[PDB]
């Protein structure tokens, strides 16, 4: 696709690469960040779909984990495929945004620059934040985001334009844990999810039909009684099945951990302790600014529940949004979007130039 | 090495106090017609830097982004990104206020002596 130069963005996840052109309203391409090789001979590689079609004779790797890059031989990999196969571009020609997480370490800044001027020639490059960007493609500077993927959630508070570290929350608590919480419950139920192809129909079934419960309580109850509210799913074979509460308990580990056997606290709580990090005069505006974020906040229900529970540890009187995009799922790629089409960011990227004179160090300095 | 805005609009900004009004235009920042203040297109994204003049000789900034009940979201999204910038290159003294329509602040609609009014339609979207 592509005004004068045609800038690329790509936005890495842990589960999901989203790529595509700066300018479009949404990413081109979307595929699983997955990596295979030989189990034995040829060297060569398989991405996305294709190696998990061939799952049964390669070995398949994620080079991200919890947001993190822990494998840089398989990012490269997944760059060129990204570059070659979904976008078709050579890299050379176009300048490259790039997304990372919240706190992502400092040398893992250094290689990604590397990476894109030494192996794929990019003309020009940039590292944003995942969690800022979606707050730009909501609109505003100045709020917090929970910004929940498949390996990694985040709460990201962000004044007049950046986050503010300090306050900023991990939790390794995501989609992945949830699809497996789904294959344990379901079995209790008296089905059998335990495969590998079962685990990728289970994360439909996460996907179609779970919801939050606005009162956990009172739902387990409604369905304890009535039937009304079970739903079918039918399976790739034909065969029908029925999930009960298993629709809400799944998201439900979100606000209670300790389903998972975790210790921690639960979204609306990591919420509330990043935003009491902050200095006091800018609650208010992270209380009236809460952004979701992220392929695991699409659970119907989720904003009202979160509005519910900060509503609950907050003063009566403090006023509280929750602003949930519907297209969600890819705001921090749109943001990248955005921040790469404008006639001002010319001026922003580490260009070639200033990579041969200072090396990968220059992305602490320019990208912040 | 510096990541400084050589966009002739931010060389213009905050240089005497005044009003200022950029309207996002397709990721861009365009300077409206100083006859046309006031009136906001409410599918368009507004910039609006208010200079007032400090006893100290130095100049006092508010940056409000003005979001139209139907602009797009590279509109919103550009006017909260060039707010960000422009706050920046005037080196961190703005202060930023989110401005949606039918909410805006008391502050932002005392800046319109005549008052300001809403007018349909606007820019297409830059995407
Ligand atoms: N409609 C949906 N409802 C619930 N969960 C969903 C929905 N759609 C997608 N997900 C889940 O979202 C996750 C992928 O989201 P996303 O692309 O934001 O993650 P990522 O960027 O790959 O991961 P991370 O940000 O953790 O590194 C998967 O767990 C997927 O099952
Ligand atoms: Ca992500
Ligand atoms: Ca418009
Ligand atoms: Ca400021």
């Amino acid at each position: 696709d592509g005004e004068d130069v045609q800038a690329l963005v790509i936005d890495n996840g842990s589960g999901m690469c989203k790529a595509g052109f700066a300018g479009d309203d949404a990413p081109r391409a979307v595929f699983p960040s997955i990596v295979g090789r030989p189990r034995h001979t040829g060297k060569d590689s398989y991405v996305g779909d294709e190696a998990q079609s061939k799952r049964g004779i390669l070995t398949l790797k994620y080079p991200i984990e919890h947001g993190i890059v822990t494998n840089w031989d398989d990012m490269e990999k997944i760059w060129h495929h990204t570059f070659y196969n979904e976008l078709r571009v050579a890299p050379e020609e176009h300048p490259v945004l790039l997304t990372e997480a919240p706190l992502n370490p400092k040398a893992n800044r250094e290689k990604m620059t590397q990476i894109m001027f030494e192996t794929f020639n990019t003309p020009a490059m940039y590292v944003a934040i995942q969690a800022v960007l979606s707050l730009y493609a909501s609109g505003r500077t100045t709020g917090i985001v929970m910004d929940s993927g498949d390996g990694v959630s985040h709460t990201v508070p962000i004044y007049e334009g950046y986050a503010l570290p300090h306050a900023i929350l991990r939790l390794d608590l995501a989609g992945r844990d949830l699809t497996d919480y789904m294959m344990k419950i379901l079995t209790e139920r008296g089905y059998s999810f335990t495969t590998t192809a079962e685990r990728e129909i289970v994360r439909d079934i996460k996907e179609k039909l779970a919801y939050v419960a606005l009162d956990f309580e009172a739902e387990m109850k409604a369905y304890a009684s009535s039937s009304a509210l079970e739903k079918s799913y039918e399976l790739p074979d034909g065969q029908v099945i029925t999930i009960g509460n298993e629709r809400f308990r799944c998201p439900e580990a979100l606000f209670q951990p300790s389903f998972l056997g975790m210790e921690s606290a639960g979204i609306h709580e990591t919420t509330y302790n990043s935003i009491m990090k902050c200095d006091v005069d800018i609650r208010k505006d992270l209380y009236g600014n809460v952004v979701l974020s992220g392929g695991t906040t699409m659970f119907p229900g989720i904003a009202d529940r979160m509005n519910k529970e900060l509503t609950a540890l907050a003063p009566s009187t403090m006023k509280i949004k929750i602003i949930a995009p519907p297209e969600r799922k890819y705001s921090v790629w749109i943001g990248g979007s955005i921040l790469a089409s404008l006639s001002t960011f010319q001026q922003m990227w580490i260009s070639k130039h200033e990579y041969d004179e200072s090396g990968p160090s220059i992305v602490h300095r320019k990208c912040f | 090495m510096g990541s400084v805005v050589e966009h002739p609009e931010f060389l213009k900004a905050g240089k005497e106090p005044g009003l200022q009004i950029w309207r996002v235009e397709k990721f861009d920042l365009v300077p409206v017609p100083t006859c046309l203040y006031g009136d906001f297109f409410t599918g368009d994204a507004y910039v609006i830097l208010k200079t007032v003049q400090l006893r100290n000789g130095n100049l006092q900034y508010d940056l409000h982004y003005w979001l139209g009940n139907e602009c797009s979201q590279d509109e919103s999204g550009a006017a909260a990104i060039f707010t960000v910038q422009l706050d920046d290159y005037l080196n961190g003294r703005a202060v930023q206020h989110r401005e949606v329509q039918g909410f805006e602040s008391a502050t932002f609609l005392g800046y319109f002596k005549s008052g300001l009014k809403y007018k349909k339609g606007g820019v297409a979207s830059g995407f």
